[PDB]
């Protein structure tokens, strides 16, 4: 999947000139996830981010998920790749981070079992209530 | 799937995906009914070898291209004069006072035709491809062995996935593991 | 919601053992639950021609009030 | 924290008590109040409604009685159920819906003190046929004044239960307030009690209107049905290629061919098997 | 061969009773 990366960035620039403020931004960012699936393909998530952050309160969550969705299959790099962008070093305040986070591992290591069911187990243990344990 | 059976992410994928309506963070899960169109040709237990192995298309060639991604640069720059007048009998004496000044001063300007149309007709349906190679799920019977090469294959090759080679008498070779 | 779902994806492919609970879930009159029960008799019976099954489905899908 | 999809819940009384009260005052704007319960964050239910005496003002907030308010619900505590107030409503007899001027005012007030305190506006006079025109709104703030307003979310519910109507969004849709959802909490033990017992006859199955009324419809129909036949005579006979789907439709006349037949016939049928059928069995019963 | 093909017949007898069963409920309906 990495050694196959022929996806195009252009149709997706072409559909993104045409998004007006609409919650369109949810359906690009599970649009560009479904097209690099597995690909572990970051670009969307480095050339831009102001529009990134312009639609908030549920597509920071599904933003977070996509970015499990693209890293599909990471085994081991998927954890230390969200010890870089942790439930609790991002932002503290945020629990739309922390949420589509552990929502992400669950996404990335699908039929495998490990310490990553304990990882959550621990995590389910002490959490918040809303928005933290859905995801988890 | 592939020997009949069905899968059991493909099935659960795609039925929380129907609830999109209710939910739209449950559209993450249809990355579980992602099965990949590809053949492995791993042997032994660690090396896959660099097999040539070809194809049987009816007459032609398709497969991944992508490539348009022009902006369609268009010009108005005219709108055509149809004054019909005086105008197209002026125009035709005017055409042969150019058959005084081309054809016998300096006109030897020439082209060839049908090379373009050359590289066409003997063209592949015969292409080779190395152990993780990608293949249309259409095109799973019309693939072919790699019997040219010395290294041949040993178990029934018809339908997408992982197989082994029989990887044929010694001097065994050809590593990639990136 | 949640347990709509949820209820149709405990049994998969069982393809006689749910019609116990198939015929529970439908004559219900929760309008959610009837619709739970046709998630249900999808998941267990997969792939399979059954007649009894197309039966059944086609009927409530005639007869049947809500949209859901 | 803000705003989603919702849905509101009535009961079935209390579209009752709307359309009867509404009924009652049709020319001068009828005024009450709305009890209910809120169940979630973004779902709210009403259980009960109750009205308001006719002040000179009008629909405001000067028509709201805070001795009316508290004495009335002193004696749903003690009996029945008591809840807290979750809205209010009155009638516009005069359009359909839309939040005017002093219907503004008087939502701020009560959006200041409850959490959302939904407005329901209901025009009595227009609902005739089989429909109702009610429906609920709810006021936004000025925070978002250049955002857009309705945040609303992952959902897809929002598409249906009206789209903004023109005679609507002139008025202050929609950058003022927002449209919500409503369905009706649908019940048994109560739904077949209001149906049979509304339409209902025992002995009219079985009755006869006897005969001199009966023979002489059969009589009539008879006669016109002969030249009906006539007509239907003409046009077979007539059978000529003038390209005759064409012919057809220059001789259009809402008339014979088959949708002034058997129509008459199937009519003719029904009414001599019920008068038969009856005619039978009250021989077989009695005696 | 010939076992599979009388599988066959029934099944697709059986089916399309079914899809009989339907127009039957909706020429029914559309009348109401
Ligand atoms: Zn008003």
């Amino acid at each position: 999947l990495i050694r196959n990366n022929n996806t195009d960035l252009m149709i997706l620039k072409n559909t993104k000139d045409a998004v007006r403020n609409s919650v369109c931004h949810t359906a690009t960012v599970i649009a560009n996830s479904f097209m690099h699936c597995g690909t572990t393909s970051d670009q969307f998530l480095r050339d831009n981010l102001e529009w990134l952050a312009r639609a908030t309160n549920w597509a920071k969550f599904t933003a977070t998920a996509s970015l499990g969705v693209i890293h599909k299959g990471h085994e081991k790099e998927a954890l230390q790749l969200m010890a870089t962008y942790l439930p609790k070093d991002t932002s503290p305040g945020s629990a739309y981070q922390e949420g589509g986070g552990l929502y992400a591992l669950g996404l990335i290591h699908a039929n495998h079992g490990g310490d990553i069911i304990d990882y959550l187990l621990n995590q389910l243990k002490n959490a918040s209530n809303d928005i933290v344990r859905h995801g988890g | 799937s592939r020997t009949g059976h069905t899968h059991m992410p493909s099935v659960v994928g795609v039925l929380v995906f129907t609830q999109f309506w209710f939910w739209f963070p449950l559209s993450h899960f249809l990355s579980l009914a992602y099965t990949p169109t590809c053949v492995i040709g791993l042997n032994k237990d660690l090396k896959m070898p660099k097999v040539q192995y070809k194809s049987n298309c009816k007459p032609s060639t398709f497969a991944y291209p992508a490539p348009l991604e022009v902006p369609k640069e268009k010009e108005k720059e005219k709108v055509s004069t149809a004054v019909l007048s005086i105008t197209a009998k002026a125009k035709k004496k005017e055409k042969e006072k150019e058959k005084k000044e081309e054809e016998k001063m300096e006109v030897d300007e020439a082209e060839k035709k049908e090379e373009k149309e050359k590289k066409k007709e003997p063209e592949p349906n015969f292409q080779l491809l190395d152990n993780p190679a990608r293949v249309m799920p259409a095109q799973l019977k019309v693939l072919t062995m790699p019997e040219t090469c010395r290294y041949q294959p040993f178990k029934p090759l018809s339908i997408g996935g992982i197989i082994i080679l029989k990887d044929t008498s010694e001097d065994i070779e050809e590593l990639v593991e990136p | 919601r949640g347990l709509a779902v949820g209820i149709a994806l405990v049994m998969y492919g069982r393809m006689e053992e749910a019609d116990a609970l198939i015929e529970s879930l439908c004559r219900d009159k929760d309008p959610i639950l009837r619709r739970s029960g046709m998630y249900t008799v999808a998941m267990a019976y997969c792939g399979s021609g059954n007649n009894k099954a197309i039966r059944r489905l086609l009927h409530v899908a005639v007869s049947d009030v809500n949209d859901d | 924290a803000v705003d989603t999809a919702e849905q509101v819940y009535i009961s079935s009384l209390a579209l009752l008590k709307m359309l009867k009260h509404g009924r009652a005052g049709v020319p001068m704007e009828v005024m009450g109040l709305m009890l209910g319960e809120f169940v979630d964050d973004y779902t709210v239910r009403v259980i009960d409604v109750f009205a308001m005496p006719q002040s000179g003002t009008g629909v405001s907030v000067e028509a709201v009685d805070p001795v009316f308010q508290a004495k009335m619900l002193d004696m749903l505590k003690q009996t029945g159920r008591p809840e807290m107030v979750v809205g209010w409503y009155h009638s516009h007899p005069g359009f359909g819906c839309w939040l005017s001027g002093v219907d503004i005012n008087t939502q701020q007030s009560f959006e200041a003190l409850s959490e959302r305190a939904v407005a329901v506006v209901v025009d009595p006079i227009q609902s005739v046929k089989g429909k109702v025109v009610i429906d609920a709104f709810r006021l936004i703030n000025a925070n978002m004044m250049v955002l857009g307003h309705e945040p609303r979310q992952t959902t897809s519910n929002l598409g249906h239960l009206n789209k903004p109507s023109i005679q609507a969004l002139i008025h202050g849709l929609n950058r003022h307030y927002y449209s919500i959802t409503i369905n009706y909490r649908k019940n048994e033990l109560e739904q077949k009690m209001l149906l049979n017992l509304h339409k209902k006859s025992w002995m009219e199955g079985l009755t006869l209107q006897d005969y001199s009324e009966h023979c002489k419809h059969n009589e009539s129909v008879v006669k016109e049905m002969l030249e009906l036949a006539k007509n239907y005579n003409k046009a077979v006979e007539e059978e000529d290629k003038m390209t005759p789907e064409q012919l057809a439709i220059k001789n259009v006349g809402k008339q014979d061919p088959k949708r002034h037949l058997e129509e008459h016939v199937d009519v003719l049928m029904t009414s001599n098997i019920v008068q038969c059928l009856a005619a039978m069995l009250d021989t077989v019963v009695f005696k | 061969d010939l076992y599979s093909r009388y599988k066959k017949l029934q099944q697709e007898l059986e089916f399309l009773e079914v899809q009989e069963e339907y127009i039957k409920d909706e020429q029914k309906n559309l009348k109401k």
